[PDB]
């Protein structure tokens, strides 16, 4: 039980953050089940995205395990919801918390980036047709992502 | 007009800002208490990623706003 | 008065481990954390700052002993 | 609390100046001074630490801005 | 016991000590929260420059003595 | 200059034993001196005056102090001027009235008579230190007591 893990739990339930609900396991503080408010001015606004979060042995100086349980509609999520983010490989920082982790998960909602894909298919859809791939994620959105909880 | 910045630990800093003040002039201030160069902050509100160019107007940030600081990050 | 209190708390507070310093030493970056945590991190004698990623050498740590002095008071101020 | 409220005023002061830490820096052997302070002291490259008498190079000053930070938080409490 | 180190500043440190403790443990102490090597301490005790061999109970320093540092300091 | 006004502040408030520096009303820069003899020293119950002046590159310099009283030391001349390495290339901008002072009582517990100043003093203070301790106990008694 590192104590850095007790404290972050400790400030996201007292310190909470707008749009991000994080909650630990009753049977393991290591997992954390998570709502992701879909970021506003994006095709996935109104949509509350459920993650799971694990916290590896080596926290904080390796990255959390982040996957969605929610379907959702992105070039750098796949069909698992499995994200493709530096943050959480390479470019990963043991100052990041689940916070900010969490956030910038919600900012890659904001600003999807194709052009190195993780789900191929949306990825040239988004390019080939930008206008269309919106429409799916937003209609997506209202389908998996509302009345989720 | 003072807004709020909660750093990455969870320090909140109190930052004298102006609604015509672009994102780059905030990122600057940040830099100057934090010592994070702009090109490794961003700032994050209400879930959107703040840009460069645009002005804390251009998002409706208003008084006792308060933005979230994260690193650089990419989606791939 | 707490919410002052806190917020020295929280500028003596290391960025990796989340406690208050211990052995408060800094990296080129001016940066400061705790020994034992920057020393971990840059395993193998250097790599990125966690707070700006800038590249630290470890050989080229320096203590910030003020910051730890600082804990010290903060800490007797409580008691 | 004022005995305690200075000792922590009296470690964010400057040994060379004697005023609050003014764009707070470190050199290699981990003391910190004003920028300018310190600047002036090795002015032609560097010269020897106030405190300590080790050898510092100017090009080797680093930023100590949790001193500087600490400040700012006292000025608060006061007035 | 604890005693009082006047540093360089005039800020005033306090040590816990024992009667029988060598100088060179006091100046340790020092080192630890000032960062000063022994080699550059000179601690001053009613004008008297301490010497590392002997002890506070040869100076008779009581509780609440207050010893000043100096810088390594020569008269030839 | 207000780290000479702090410094003044600091000696007139919270004062350090057996040294006194007060400022000449006429100059700021200008300091009188009177520092007690160290115990378990030849210099044992004298009150010696001396001058101290602030250069203006104060406190990137050190300060000009000579004694005014007369003092048999090895590191002391018959002017009163003193050569200690504070007071010169070792000077300190950290250094202030208060530890300058103190050096130089130290000094006086601790002469280094094997490099010379005073060549007369030194030379007599390795070759009869017994004689040496014996006049400066003399004219501690002579020049340093009834001098206030
Ligand atoms: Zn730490
Ligand atoms: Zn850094
Ligand atoms: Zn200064
Ligand atoms: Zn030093």
């Amino acid at each position: 039980l590192p104590r850095r893990i007790i404290k972050e739990t400790q400030r996201l339930l007292a310190e909470p953050v707008p749009g991000i609900k994080a909650e630990p396991d009753e049977s393991n503080a290591r997992y954390f089940h998570v709502v992701i408010a879909g970021p506003q001015d994006s095709p996935f606004e109104g949509g509350t995205f459920k993650l799971e979060l694990f916290l590896p042995e080596e926290y904080p100086m390796a990255a959390p395990k982040v996957r969605f349980m929610t379907k959702i509609y992105h070039p750098n999520v796949d069909k698992l919801g499995r994200i493709k983010l530096d943050i959480l490989a390479d470019k990963w920082s043991p100052a990041l918390q689940i916070r900010t982790v969490l956030l910038s998960i919600q900012a890659l909602l904001s600003a999807p980036n194709p052009d190195d894909p993780l789900a191929n298919d949306v990825a040239e859809q988004w390019k080939t047709n930008e206008a269309q791939a919106i429409e799916t994620a937003r209609a997506w959105t209202r389908l998996y992502a509302m009345n989720n909880i | 007009m003072q807004i709020f910045v909660k750093t990455l630990t969870g320090k909140t800093i109190t930052l004298e800002v102006e609604p015509s003040d672009t994102i780059e002039n905030v990122k600057a201030k940040i830099q100057d208490k934090e010592g994070i160069p702009p090109d490794q902050q961003r700032l994050i509100f209400a879930g959107k990623q703040l840009e460069d160019g645009r002005t804390l107007s251009d998002y409706n940030i208003q008084k006792e706003s308060t933005l979230h600081l994260v690193l650089r990050l990419r989606g791939g | 008065s707490a919410a002052r209190l806190t917020m020295m708390w929280e500028e003596v507070t290391c960025p990796i481990c989340l406690d208050p310093f211990v052995e408060p030493v800094s990296i080129e970056c001016g940066h400061s954390f705790c020994q034992e945590c920057i020393s971990q991190v840059g395993k193998g004698g250097g790599s990125v700052c966690p707070v700006c990623r800038q590249r630290f050498l470890l050989k080229n740590l320096r203590p910030n002993r003020q910051l730890a002095n600082m804990v010290n008071n903060l800490k007797e101020i409580s008691q």
